[PDB]
């Protein structure tokens, strides 16, 4: 629970959350090209 | 074998006997409930008189009164 | 009835509960659930020319 | 410019780059198959 | 082979065996009695050619 | 128990089991005479 | 910004996040599967013009 | 091999045997309930005359 | 990213992952089996042009 | 249970398993003669 | 070649061999009855 | 359990698992000959 | 080449080999019966 | 649990995960050839 | 090149190799049966 | 350039590369069968006989 | 639980028994072939 | 363990002899079968 | 301290830029050949 | 850990020669099959 | 873990030559498949 290891964990966690949203955005792009919902 | 050092023969013997009993009973009952192998009623039929291909989910009537029996 | 004729699979219920038509199906109207109520029609490989 | 790589594992960078490139290449190869219609036309020629 | 009786109590084995054998015998007799061909209490006097046979 | 006690019990148990099987076999032979199932 | 983990256990936060995300993904996929327009197991080969559309006014 | 220092072989093998038995029973049951693979009644049919 | 194993016990993680993966695989296989298009036990010998398609 | 006891038990268990398992083979062959299922 | 029997008692071996030979003889006798047509033809003669 | 115990159990476990897969593969080959499912 | 047998039980090797050969012989005998049609034609000759 | 054991376990876990994903990719390609869902 | 074998059990390697070969040979034998039409044509000859 | 291999396990690398190559070979072989149509036409020849 | 000499003597007896079985089976197969050949 | 160096070598020799004999007799069986009903 | 200290971090940057460049050129040639085969504009 | 460097080298030699034997025998099989029913 | 600097160099050399051999063998396979049935 030290600030340096918390810096490392924040970097990893923010990067993971970031990549998850980008991959979901690509999934939504493909779904929209297949069958738009609006 | 070393399998008997990890597993005590006393317990695995009872588990094995129970499994074989339930499996044999299941198979004999399944055969008894089939048309082709209901041997107690049709065991005297030859192989050419035995029923074939009679799955038929509604092979019998579902609704009827009880028989006099 | 003196004799019994086996119906086609498409006219046969999968669910053998007696009161399923008045307790569930009368209040259920889902399309796929309605589809799974009966067996599907069948044929043979020779009849399909395969 | 190289100081950005400080404090990180080279293996994780290579692994993430490989995942990026593989996923992007699959998506773009499907996109390109649709645009060009290559396997369809050649296969129709061979499966006549 | 006799050494199995040092692994399993003969008393317990005999009691379990007797119970299983009695249950199996009763189940087989009842299955036969519920059948058409072998319901011997009612139709046991029929000859083997008069006894019911399942549909061919 | 000892080994010889198990020896004697095993002899008695084997004889009883085999006698039971033979008596059941004769019962099946009689039932076959009355009404064969095959 | 990274002080948030001093109030919440990261081990007990990632587990809850994963569980919620899995449940939400399953719920959305199942809602889509139970619909008519997006029952992709059956009609997924239809084009966007042939896909069902709900009743209008 | 060192996986067996992290997992008990006894528990792993008991779980594997149970799961595999249940899976085999489920598959055999699904096949028996089907029309094409109801082998107790259909088994003597050739592949061409089997239901589709 | 090996340090994840210092925050989470590998044993419990692998057990939970195996259970979740097995349940998910079973659910997908049975969703496919119950559909008209992907029964594969009754209609698996049909070609892609003869397989059922949902209504337009 | 020692190693020699496991060896001695394994011998009998294997022979009993073999005898049972393919006395079942004789049963299956008899049933196939009577009414084949394939 | 005889050292293959070292450490195994002969009684178990003979019981297993007897089980094997009994099962094989029974199965092959049923097989031969089906192939040769015996005793079906002789039984047909005597039960005429 | 020691490391050599783990190695020795691994040998039997791997061989048994792989052999079981091979036997299942042969069973599937026979079933495909009798009635193909594709 | 013989050092592959180091550390192994000869009885286990022979039992595994016997299981292999028995299963393979059964499978290939069924295969060959289907291919040649031998018992079928001889049974038809004798049972008719 | 040292960092050495964590790293050694992580290598095996990543290799197994990749094997699983690749076999699933082969399965999905086979299924797509047999009966496409889009 | 031999340094890859260091630390591995030769029996585990032989089991994995046998598994690979058996599975691949079964797959390719079915493939070749489907391609060549053997033994279907010979079976049809002998079972007219 | 070789230092990327430093700190890894050669057996793990070979196993992962083998998994990758085997899966890729299987996928591209099915892809090529579909494109060329080879087994289909040869089976047609040997089954029309 | 067998020893070296015990294994040697048992193996000799086993070989003799196998040979006797084989010879008797060969005679039986010859008689059966003369009666009803199966090829 | 078991099957030490001398034992392993003698076992290897007898194993090779058995495999050779088995292959030979199987080859004669296949030769007879080919004469009776060729499968190609 | 940790991974890729300054010297091998510079060396890693060198190899990484070399690899990125080589990848870019081979992809450029691939796009060139694709454009002469079937132009997409 | 088994298979130290010396026996790893020995095992490598035996593995390579076995692989060559298998490959050459498979090549003979493929030549015969090609003479019987060539593919493509 | 393992793979010290020297064995890293040796394994990199062996990996590179294996990769090149695989590359050339695949190139020959594609060359033959192109004359058999070109895909463009
Ligand atoms: C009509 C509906 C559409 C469709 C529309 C969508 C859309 C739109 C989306 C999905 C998404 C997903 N779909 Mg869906 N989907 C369809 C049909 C399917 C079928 C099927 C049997 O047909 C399956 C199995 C799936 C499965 C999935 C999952 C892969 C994914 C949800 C992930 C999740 O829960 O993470 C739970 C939690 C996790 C932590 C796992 C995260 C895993 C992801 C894939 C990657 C993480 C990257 C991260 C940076 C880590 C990197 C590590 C480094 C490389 C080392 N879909 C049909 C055709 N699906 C969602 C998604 O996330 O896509 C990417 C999404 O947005
Ligand atoms: C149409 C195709 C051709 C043909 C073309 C080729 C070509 C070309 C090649 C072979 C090869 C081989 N073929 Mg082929 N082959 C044909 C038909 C056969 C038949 C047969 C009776 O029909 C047999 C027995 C064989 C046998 C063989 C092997 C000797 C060899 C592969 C080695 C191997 O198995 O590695 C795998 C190792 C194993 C041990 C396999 C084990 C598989 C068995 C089935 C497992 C049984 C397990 C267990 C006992 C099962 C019990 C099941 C019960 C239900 C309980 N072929 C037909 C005529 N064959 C290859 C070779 O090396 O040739 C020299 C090769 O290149
Ligand atoms: C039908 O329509 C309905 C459905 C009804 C409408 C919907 C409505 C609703 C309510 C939608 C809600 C959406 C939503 C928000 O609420 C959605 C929220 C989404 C969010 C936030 C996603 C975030 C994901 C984050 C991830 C995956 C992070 C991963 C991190 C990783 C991998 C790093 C781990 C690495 C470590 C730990 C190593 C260091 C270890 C260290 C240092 C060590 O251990 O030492
Ligand atoms: C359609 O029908 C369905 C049902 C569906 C079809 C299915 C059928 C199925 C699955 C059937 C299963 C059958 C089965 C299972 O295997 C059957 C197995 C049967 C067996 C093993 C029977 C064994 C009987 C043994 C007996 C009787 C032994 C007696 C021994 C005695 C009396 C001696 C004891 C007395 C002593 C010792 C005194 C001395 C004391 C001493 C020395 C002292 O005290 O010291
Ligand atoms: C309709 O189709 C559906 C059903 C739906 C499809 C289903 C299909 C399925 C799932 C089938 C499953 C099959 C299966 C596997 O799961 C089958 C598995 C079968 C097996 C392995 C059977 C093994 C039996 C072993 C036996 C009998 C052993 C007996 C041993 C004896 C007698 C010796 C004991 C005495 C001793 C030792 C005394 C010495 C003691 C000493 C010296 C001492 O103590 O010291
Ligand atoms: C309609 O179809 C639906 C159902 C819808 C579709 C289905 C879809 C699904 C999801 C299918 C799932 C499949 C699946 C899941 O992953 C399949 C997974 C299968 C697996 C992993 C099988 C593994 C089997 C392993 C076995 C048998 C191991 C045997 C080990 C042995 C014999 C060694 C014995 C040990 C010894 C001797 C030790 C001695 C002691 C020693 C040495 C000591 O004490 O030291
Ligand atoms: C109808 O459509 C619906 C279904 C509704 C839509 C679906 C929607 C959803 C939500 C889908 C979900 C997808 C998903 C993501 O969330 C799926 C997630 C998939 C994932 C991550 C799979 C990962 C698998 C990894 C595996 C198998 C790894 C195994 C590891 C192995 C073999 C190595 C072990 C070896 C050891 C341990 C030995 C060394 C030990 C050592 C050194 C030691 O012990 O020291
Ligand atoms: C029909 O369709 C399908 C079924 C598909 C067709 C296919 C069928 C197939 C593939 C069949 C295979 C058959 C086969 C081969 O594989 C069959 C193999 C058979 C064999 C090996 C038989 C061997 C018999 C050996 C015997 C009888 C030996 C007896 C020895 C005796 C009497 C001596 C005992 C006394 C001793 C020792 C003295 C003790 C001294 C002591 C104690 C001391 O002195 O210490
Ligand atoms: C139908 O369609 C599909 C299925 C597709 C078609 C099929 C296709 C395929 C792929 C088939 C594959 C076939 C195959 C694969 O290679 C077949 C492989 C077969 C093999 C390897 C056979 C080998 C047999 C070996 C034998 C018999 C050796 C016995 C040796 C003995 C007896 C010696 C005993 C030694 C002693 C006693 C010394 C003790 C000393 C001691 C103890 C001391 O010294 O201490
Ligand atoms: C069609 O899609 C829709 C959506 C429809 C349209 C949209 C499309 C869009 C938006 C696309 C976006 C694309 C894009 C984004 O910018 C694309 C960006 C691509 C990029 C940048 C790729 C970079 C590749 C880099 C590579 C290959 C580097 C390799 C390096 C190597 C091999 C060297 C490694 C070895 C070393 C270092 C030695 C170790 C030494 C050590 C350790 C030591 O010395 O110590
Ligand atoms: C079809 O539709 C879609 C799919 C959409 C189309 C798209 C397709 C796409 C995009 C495909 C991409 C393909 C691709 C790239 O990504 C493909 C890339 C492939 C690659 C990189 C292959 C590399 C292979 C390397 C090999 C074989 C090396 C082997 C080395 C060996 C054997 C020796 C090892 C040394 C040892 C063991 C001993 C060393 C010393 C030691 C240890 C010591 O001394 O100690
Ligand atoms: C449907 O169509 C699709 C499927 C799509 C089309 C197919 C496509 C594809 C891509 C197929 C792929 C094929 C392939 C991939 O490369 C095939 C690869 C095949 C390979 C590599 C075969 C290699 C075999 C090697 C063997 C047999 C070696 C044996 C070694 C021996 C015997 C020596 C050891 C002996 C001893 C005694 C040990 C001493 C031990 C010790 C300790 C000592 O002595 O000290
Ligand atoms: C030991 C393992 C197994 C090895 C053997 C496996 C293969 C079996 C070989 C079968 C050999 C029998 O060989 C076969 O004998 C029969 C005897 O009727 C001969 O048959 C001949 O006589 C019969 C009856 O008189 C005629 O109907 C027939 O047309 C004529 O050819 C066959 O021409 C010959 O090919």
């Amino acid at each position: 629970m030290t600030e340096d290891e918390a810096r490392r964990f924040h970097g990893y966690f923010v990067t993971g959350t970031l990549g998850y949203i980008i991959v979901a955005a690509v999934a939504h792009f493909l779904a929209w090209q297949w069958r738009p919902w609006f | 074998h070393r399998i008997w050092l990890m597993f005590d023969p006393r317990r695995v013997m009872v588990a094995m006997v129970g499994f074989l009993a339930v499996l044999a009973l299941v198979i004999h009952f399944i055969l008894l409930s089939s048309q082709r192998y209901s041997w107690i009623e049709n065991g005297t039929l030859s192989a050419a008189q035995a029923p074939v291909g009679a799955s038929a989910p509604a092979a019998a009537a579902e609704m009827s009164p009880l028989p006099p029996g | 009835g003196s004799s019994y004729t086996v119906p086609a699979p498409e006219h046969t219920r999968r669910m053998r509960g007696i009161m399923i038509q008045s307790t569930l199906w009368s209040i259920d109207g889902k399309r796929s659930a309605r589809e799974r109520r009966h067996y599907r029609p069948q044929t043979t490989g020779a009849a399909l020319g395969q | 410019m190289h100081r950005i790589w400080q404090g990180m594992d080279p293996q994780i960078i290579m692994s993430g780059l490989g995942f990026f490139l593989a996923g992007l290449a699959l998506i773009i190869h499907m996109w390109a198959y649709s645009i060009t219609g290559w396997p369809k036309y050649k296969k129709a020629q061979y499966n006549a």
